[PDB]
């Protein structure tokens, strides 16, 4: 892989400076490269392989929304033929997310998770891989759907038992696990009272927990409750 | 348009 | 190149939907592949090659900025040595935007400038050689500076002695090209009294013009002429 | 800072 010949430490640095610079694929491709070196990831550098993939997985789902709208308004009553192009580029933006989800799947499996002995790190990558299986659930249509849906399920199903025993309630990562499940439910399952009483389940248990935090843990976990009750707003 | 964790 | 398979008005379809996904890198090489069969380009194709690789460009010069700001901090008295990645990832973003400056000059000359011979076809393209030989001049350092400020001198001041001969002074390729000509002046060739008499002696000839125009022209001109105008704010 | 033509 071209990160092979790079030190470790340097592919922290400039996955960092490649954040500040807002290029995240390049921020990507260092984090890659810095977990094909085989040691574990603390936390901080965890968190960088996150905002990497998030920023390029979220830029191709965006593109992939709009595309699969106007391909929608093409297959309506009255709309002109305009040839294959909306679908085959529908096609394209599709499988290069497929093909991010994929990186980020192996990644987990070889070998993040199988080393993640701490619950602060094995829920971290079961989320992701919730996550990432989540992203390839939006997209799929095929003899495949039911099974991915099922395997964002069942990595979310055991990053929330790990962190419902190991974790308080108002940790962060409890926190946006929870959060992202509870979508999972209301976007892909088809389970809006699941979602629901996810959302609400986890936002008045860390309420009930806020009291044992300092001011900045007190902040961090209040601005990830808050989302949680966005979406209730939305959802109720 | 559901909320999902912030990275 | 990848592009040699795909139907010239189905590059022009996927360059559209790229914009509207916002997947500028795409939309790029899309228009180059339209502008590498060979036929000249209407107007509005023009107008896509420029908004795909302004957009392209754009991300890589402010990348550029950030990193080359940081390169300046660590060389301050008092800084601590943290190696040479800094260095090695600016020169990394800067090969890359070199390399797309290069793509855009090399259409320019191969064919698009000798085979535009209406005056609309023919300042927009030596326009573009001006700017993207100007974003050249913004990373340069080395015995090739003066070169490449010479060149960009060179195709703006082409565009200009055309545009001034054969355009209205309210025209907005003409404005655009004085807005930008004028820029050039002030960041590039150290002329900060020529890139103000420039913007100023512009705005005055459009203003003077703008009642020939119909309602719609007569808005396309203003918000060029309005950049002028906060240039001249911010310059004097 | 200064401001080019909007593409
Ligand atoms: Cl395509
Ligand atoms: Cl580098
Ligand atoms: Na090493
Ligand atoms: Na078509
Ligand atoms: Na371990
Ligand atoms: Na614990
Ligand atoms: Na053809
Ligand atoms: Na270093
Ligand atoms: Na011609
Ligand atoms: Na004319």
């Amino acid at each position: 892989g071209a990160m092979g010949s790079m030190e470790r430490a340097s592919l922290i640095q400039k996955a960092k400076l490649a954040e500040q610079a807002e290029r995240y694929e390049d921020m990507a491709a260092f984090m890659k490269g810095a977990v094909e070196k085989g040691e574990e990831l603390s936390c901080e550098e965890r968190n960088l392989l996150s905002v990497a993939y998030k920023n390029v997985v979220g830029g191709q789902r965006a593109a992939w929304r709009v595309l699969s709208s106007i391909e929608q308004k093409s297959n309506e009553e009255g709309s002109e033929e305009k040839g294959p192009e909306v679908r085959e580029y529908r096609e394209k933006v599709e499988t290069e997310l497929q093909g991010v989800c994929d990186t980020v799947l192996g990644l987990l499996d070889s070998h993040l998770i199988k080393e993640a002995g701490d619950a602060e790190s094995r829920v971290f990558y079961l989320k992701m891989k919730g996550d990432y299986y989540r992203y390839l659930a939006e997209v799929a249509t095929g003899d495949d759907k039911k099974r991915i849906i099922d395997s964002a399920r069942s990595a979310y199903q055991e990053a929330m038992d790990i962190s419902k025993k190991e974790m308080p309630p108002t940790n962060p990562i409890r926190l946006g696990l929870a959060l992202n499940f509870s979508v999972f439910h209301y976007e892909i399952a088809n389970s809006p009272e699941e979602a629901i009483s996810l959302a609400k389940t986890t936002f008045d248990e860390a309420m009930a927990d806020l009291h044992t935090l300092s001011e900045d843990s007190y902040k961090d976990s209040t601005l990830i409750m808050q989302l949680l009750r966005d979406n209730l707003t939305l959802w109720t | 348009n559901a909320n999902s964790s912030p990275v």
